[PDB]
């Protein structure tokens, strides 16, 4: 059937719309920006003599363009066709990228949406969706990213997670404050990230070995992603898509990359509250693979050794762990999943290591803090 | 009887465009050295100007089925409706393909159409296509059927660029209709007989001079002249001449007697012609008319001429011999014949005369492939690094 479709959409061409259709076309990222400028415009979008009362002509050409797009996506061969080597799979994937170049996907995807804001009476002005650029729109453009073109280098990778991915990120963390958590705009970008973003960044943490030179983006992402996790309004399936993303990335992630995120689990943790399993099982999995880095001497010849501030960080976390769960009343979840953390740390913890009386002193709020997060 | 498209036959690939609400003939074409690019040489126009057609034929060589050709990439035959075909270029030897390379104006979909050296590849082959309702897949192929191709590596017909400014052929999405010529067919002809689109050498009645412009001394205007020249002359490249026939379907059938067709000097790319003054001057192509450039073979130098007859589609008969016949050079409408000036390298030269002289006996001799394609090959070559040289004088 994607054969079928796909043979008889490139054979009658009009069906792609203006821009896609080959007549001087300005292209998919600058029908999306102009139809987000006719949509902004109230003359153009409306008829001037909500769905009802007036079809958003603005929406309407970016929703068409959106369902093209995931049409096409969805028409692309699958991953193990290409493996095979099956000619017919390579021509129409080949076929499909032609159709659609790679920079315009990527505009797209750095388009950013408009912001739910406080206002001065200090009710949340919330602005029509209908009538506006949503996440689902992008959602259709990772997907045809995703199956059409593919993320196999770490460059691409990198800089599609910067020019794109960050921002949206960011983003639903500033509406994870709790006036905004209810709003349809934290709802639908969870659900656009947690769908489409964070099942990619995944299926694609293997390549996030080499990444040395760029580890201020890698740390802003983490930090994103667990105050993403903090968020209150998540669902379950959700807040588990976000647990496997940060603990996939964290996992093939070099051990000297995650040392604020340790910082931040080392504060949070201790709390010991439903939301501190993902922080415990994850910091059970960073030790145990990383045993050999902290313990040793020596270390890995690679990653080097601790700079022994990470280990003042790792003996404070193990002593807050050991005596809130010393403190803390007994269930079983909670006991078991702590128990393996507590082993781990102390297995990972040098037995000779040497507390400094002069660690770096008078450590920050300002970065970290339970309200607002800064 | 319908005649069936035949496999290593010569055919152009010809189509119409209207412009000025007007119909203009073309066949696509190409040039080997230089530009792999393709594009279209007009032939409505044949009386003012002749066409060159020797890029624009093209020989069948396969006719696969679509799917034998399917695993062939995995791993005489009659033309059929919806099969794969590989088109050889007659002059290059390369073959017609899609670039995949575009230069994506107007339409950023579309590849461009060009020749390639290699035959492996999905590039090379395309399929054919029944334009007319009537053809179905399967069918015979017509002798003069309008036909559509669609390419096998990218499923784009071989399109005309309306849009451009300049009529342009390309791979493309939308069809276009392509009518097939038969120019002329390999295995029919006969071998040592005059068939139109040979390159010759004009000898002249001693048997050894040859009809031949001055050397190069790179002065144009010294080259138009034409005389006789004997010796090393013959085995250069200035005395080969094409006779390049009127008729644009079936140019490469045999040649007749009293046939009127046109002399093209390869090396200069000129035409031969009748001045005013009686004399014989090379024109260029667009100047040379058909009534200036128009020459007939006759057997017998009596006055009456042949008659009036049909042009016949086929190869015809075997009517004029290489260098046993006898060949004498009436100009079609004045009627004077090309004799010797008798008078002061022999460097005797070559005037129109209505009486002519009694040695004006003129034997044929074949030029080989090898030595045709060299002096195509010089021509584009002079005309390249001359364009450069007068860039850089500028």
């Amino acid at each position: 059937n994607a054969n079928v479709v796909v043979r008889l959409l490139i054979r009658r061409p009009e069906c792609f719309g203006p821009a896609l259709r080959g007549e001087g076309g300005n292209g998919l990222l600058a029908a999306m920006e102009e139809a987000i400028k006719i949509a902004e415009d109230p003359s153009r979008d409306g008829p001037s003599p909500e769905e009802d009362d007036t079809i958003h002509m603005g929406n309407a050409i970016m929703t068409f363009y959106s369902a093209l797009i995931d049409l096409l996506g969805r028409c692309a061969p699958e991953m193990h066709l290409i493996h095979a080597g099956k000619g017919e799979a390579i021509r129409i994937r080949s076929i499909l990228r032609s159709l659609i170049p790679l920079g315009d996907l990527v505009g797209v995807i750095s388009i950013a949406f408009q912001m739910p804001t406080i206002a001065k009476d200090g009710n949340v002005v919330e602005p029509d969706m209908s009538a506006g650029f949503c996440p689902d729109h992008k959602a259709a453009m990772v997907l045809f990213l995703d199956r059409v073109y593919g993320i196999e280098v770490q460059d691409f990778l990198l800089h599609l997670l910067e020019v794109g991915f960050l921002p949206d990120l960011r983003a639903a963390a500033s509406l994870d404050t709790a006036a905004l958590s209810a709003t349809d705009m934290a709802l639908a970008l969870n659900r656009y990230l947690c769908t489409a973003v964070l099942p990619l960044l995944t299926r694609c943490a293997p390549l996030f070995a080499g990444t040395e030179h760029h580890a201020s983006l890698i740390d802003s992402l983490l930090h994103t992603v667990y105050r993403l996790s903090k968020g209150c309004s998540l669902t379950k399936a959700q807040r588990d898509s976000i647990e496997v993303c940060l603990l996939s990335i964290c996992g093939q992630l070099r051990p000297s990359m995650m040392q604020h995120l340790l910082r931040r689990l080392v504060f949070d943790v201790p709390l010991l509250n439903e939301h501190a399993k993902m922080p415990l099982k994850l910091l059970t999995n960073h030790y145990e693979r990383c045993w050999k880095y902290y313990c040793l001497p020596g270390g890995w010849g690679n990653f080097g050794a601790a700079s022994e501030e990470e280990l003042h960080l790792s003996r404070k976390l193990f002593w807050g762990i050991f005596d809130a769960l010393s403190q803390k009343k007994y269930e079983q979840e909670l006991f078991k999943l702590a128990l393996p953390c507590l082993s781990a740390v102390a297995g990972a913890l040098p037995p000779d290591y040497m507390e400094s009386n002069y660690v770096s002193m008078m450590e920050k709020q300002s970065s970290m803090d339970s309200e607002g997060n800064f | 009887e319908i005649q069936f498209l035949r496999t290593d036959d010569e055919v152009v690939l010809q189509c119409t465009a209207t412009i000025h609400k007007e119909q203009q003939k073309l066949c696509l074409a190409a040039e080997g050295f230089g530009n792999r690019l393709c594009f279209l040489e007009s032939t409505s126009n044949s009386k003012n100007v002749p066409p060159d057609l020797s890029i624009c034929t093209f020989v069948l060589e396969q006719s696969l089925s679509v799917r034998a050709l399917q695993e062939m990439l995995a791993n005489h035959r009659t033309l059929l409706y919806g099969h794969a075909i590989l088109l050889r270029h007659s002059y290059s030897g390369m073959y017609l393909c899609c670039l995949s390379t575009s230069r994506s104006s107007t339409d950023k979909l579309a590849f461009d159409v060009g020749l390639q050296e290699d035959t492996t590849g999905e590039a090379c082959w395309w399929t054919i296509h029944p334009a007319s309702k009537q053809r179905s897949e399967g069918e015979k192929v017509r002798v003069g059927d309008d036909l559509i191709l669609v390419s096998v590596s990218s499923e784009r017909y071989l399109h005309l660029s309306y849009g451009n400014g300049s009529l342009h052929v390309d791979a493309a999405f939308q069809q276009t209709l392509w009518s097939v010529a038969p120019i002329s067919s390999g295995s029919e002809a006969a071998q040592g007989y005059l068939i139109g689109g040979d390159v010759l050498r004009l000898l002249h009645g001693h048997m050894d001079e040859c009809l031949t412009v001055p050397s190069g001394e790179h002065g144009e205007e010294q080259r138009r002249t034409v005389h006789y020249e004997g010796g090393a002359v013959s085995v250069h490249a200035r005395s080969l001449w094409r006779l390049e026939t009127l008729r644009v379907a079936w140019s490469g059938s045999h040649i007749r007697w009293g046939q009127p067709f046109r002399l093209r000097h390869v090396t200069t790319g000129k035409y031969l012609s009748l001045m005013e003054d009686k004399n014989l001057l090379l024109m260029d192509k667009e100047k040379a008319d058909v009534k200036s450039t128009a020459f007939t073979f006759r057997s017998s130098k009596e006055k009456l001429d042949v008659g009036v007859r049909k042009e016949v589609d086929g190869m015809g008969t075997s009517e004029i011999k290489y260098g046993d016949s006898v060949c004498y050079i009436q100009h079609v409408d004045t009627g004077l014949w090309l004799t010797y000036q008798s008078v002061d390298s022999i460097q005797r030269k070559a005037i129109m005369h209505h009486e002519g002289h009694m040695d004006d006996g003129i034997s044929l001799s074949r030029s080989q492939h090898e030595e045709s394609r060299t002096a195509r090959v010089i021509r584009s070559t002079v005309f390249l690094f001359n364009r450069f040289i007068r860039g850089l004088d500028a």
